[PDB]
RNA sequence: GUAACGGGGCUAAACCAUGCACCGAAGCUGCGGCAGCGACGCUUAUGCGUUGUUGGGUAGGGGAGCGUUCUGUAAGCCUG
RNA sequence: CCCGGCGAGGGGAGUGAAAAAGAACCUGAAACCGUGUACGUACAAGCAGUGGGAGCACGCUUAGGCGUGUGACUGCGUACC
């Protein structure tokens, strides 16, 4: 019978953005 | 006259400094360079 | 005399099995069996099988007379965990654990 | 040439954690917290070695005052009379007498009152 | 019967057949020790003095053993000033056994 | 939320004047122990005595040490 | 040989110097998670300790009293870099 194996993957680190207005903008 | 009975002259084998090895040694945390500045950086200094 | 039966690498979390173990700690085997018979839980089946195995061991190998046996000890440990992957939204990934457990039962005429 | 830090570090950590027995929670299980706990305990011990003497002297004085007022005189006048009579017994012994001997203390009060008057 | 005397800058209250711990004394282990001064003697009636040091009272005792006390730890520390220090200590003492209190 | 004596409470437990007591610190004194620097003796050299005095500490300067792994002393010594 | 689904897992027997060397196999620490015994805890307010301190349990001891564990109540006390 077969033995168990694990794998893994990492993301690309997608460039998310804060789409709401700035905290203390101009 | 035995290989384990010789000894050097007194006051001839000073140890040498070792920087950054705790509080008790008196040279930990910046080992004598003071605080921030140009002279405390790696490779820092000025010309002759 | 002490008789021991164990079930290692049981497919269940230890916390869920521990809820059933304390139901029978210290009872006589005769009432422990039918206590376990009428609880609607998955772990009850496993604990019942272990208990029956312990009774059979205590009858065959060593002396007889299961009419005066008691559950002296019972406890649940943690076995190794298997690790898997579950995808989430926006390209993220998460880690899943599948926990196991070890089940031990000790019976004694005394 | 190459030195491994395996054994010395374990010895140091065990030594620190041994003297943190009986502390609550993670303060007796985790090295980073136990180290601070032990240091603070050391400082407290150093300070209380001084506070102990003050606490005991204050207790002795409070205990002498009650017996003195029982015999009909206040603490200040009592020890002023004792000083005028040139009696050198200290406060610890005086409190001990006041508890365990009601007659010798009365005799001392008599002497102090006689000298003061 | 009990008496009061001072030995090492401190005062004590003892009775016959009792052991006491004092400061270190430069006295051999076997032989006895004298205490000329006595501040008070009490048994039924109190031979207590106005002027210190009751006139004809002495206390008889002999040395039992020398030794050192238990260890204590001294710790000095200063918040976020990069300074700390440690030190240990043990204190010598002497044990005597009271043998006779004479009025 | 009392909220402009720390409270309780106070017609003296408030204020002015005089006086005598006592409490009160890691300050001073008493007892025991450690170390640094001088002066004077002996060893007349290491050293051993008599004393006087000093010992909070960051940046930083000076002086003494503990422990770890390798080489000699090692065909030695310890160890079923 | 026995329980179990002609399972997985165990309990005996046997080999071996050793199976707590059983193939997930030399030794086998820490974080982390449990079972058992002693003491404390349901009118009590805060960096969780430190100084004082009853009571209880266990061991020794010729009383005397010590040693270990716990710790009611109480003075002081706002982590580290
Ligand atoms: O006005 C405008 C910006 C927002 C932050 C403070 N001043």
């Amino acid at each position: 019978v077969a033995v168990t194996v694990y794998e893994a993957w990492r993301q690309l680190g997608y460039k998310g953005s804060w789409w709401w207005p700035r905290i203390r903008g101009p | 006259m035995r290989l384990n009975t010789l000894s050097p002259a007194e006051g001839s084998k000073k140890a040498g400094k070792r920087l950054g090895r705790g509080i008790g040694s008196g040279l930990g945390k910046t080992g004598g360079r003071g605080h921030k500045g140009q002279k405390s950086r790696s490779g820092g200094g000025v010309r002759r | 005399m002490e008789t021991i039966a164990k079930h290692r690498h049981a497919r269940s979390s230890a916390q869920k099995v521990r809820l059933v173990a304390d139901l029978i700690r210290g009872k006589k085997v005769s009432q422990a069996l039918d206590i376990l018979t009428y609880t609607n839980k998955k772990a009850a089946v496993l604990v019942k099988k272990v208990l029956e195995s312990a009774i059979a061991n205590a009858e065959h190998n060593d002396g007889a007379d299961i009419d005066d046996l008691k559950v002296t000890k019972i406890f649940v440990d943690e076995g190794p965990s298997m690790k898997r992957i579950m995808p989430r939204a926006k390209g993220r990934a998460d880690r899943i654990l599948k926990r196991t457990s070890h089940i031990t039962v000790v019976v004694s005429d005394r | 040439a190459r030195v491994k830090r395996g054994v010395i570090a374990r010895a140091r950590h065990k030594k620190i954690l041994k003297q943190a027995k009986g502390y609550y929670g993670a303060r007796s299980r985790v090295y980073r917290v136990a180290f601070q706990a032990v240091i603070k305990a050391g400082q407290y011990a150093y300070r209380d070695r001084r506070q102990r003497k003050r606490q005991f002297r204050q207790l002795w004085i409070a205990r002498i005052n009650a017996a003195a007022r029982q015999n009909g005189i206040s603490y200040s006048k009592f020890i002023n009379g004792l000083k005028k009579a040139s009696v050198e017994i200290d406060r610890k012994i005086l409190a001990d007498i006041a508890v365990f001997d009601k007659v010798a203390f009365t005799a001392l009060v008599e002497k102090a009152k006689a000298a003061l008057a | 019967m009990y008496a009061v005397f001072q030995s090492g800058g401190k005062q004590h209250r003892v009775s016959e057949g009792q052991t006491v711990r004092l400061e270190k004394l430069d006295i051999a282990t076997g032989e006895t020790v004298e205490f000329a001064e006595v501040l008070m003697i009490a048994n039924g009636e109190e031979v207590k003095i106005g002027v210190p040091f009751v006139d004809g009272g002495v206390i008889k005792a002999e040395v039992v053993a020398h030794g050192r006390g238990e260890k204590v730890k001294i710790v000095k520390f200063r918040r976020r000033k990069h300074y700390r220090k440690q030190q240990g200590h043990r204190q010598w003492f002497t044990d005597v056994k009271i043998t006779g209190i004479s009025a």
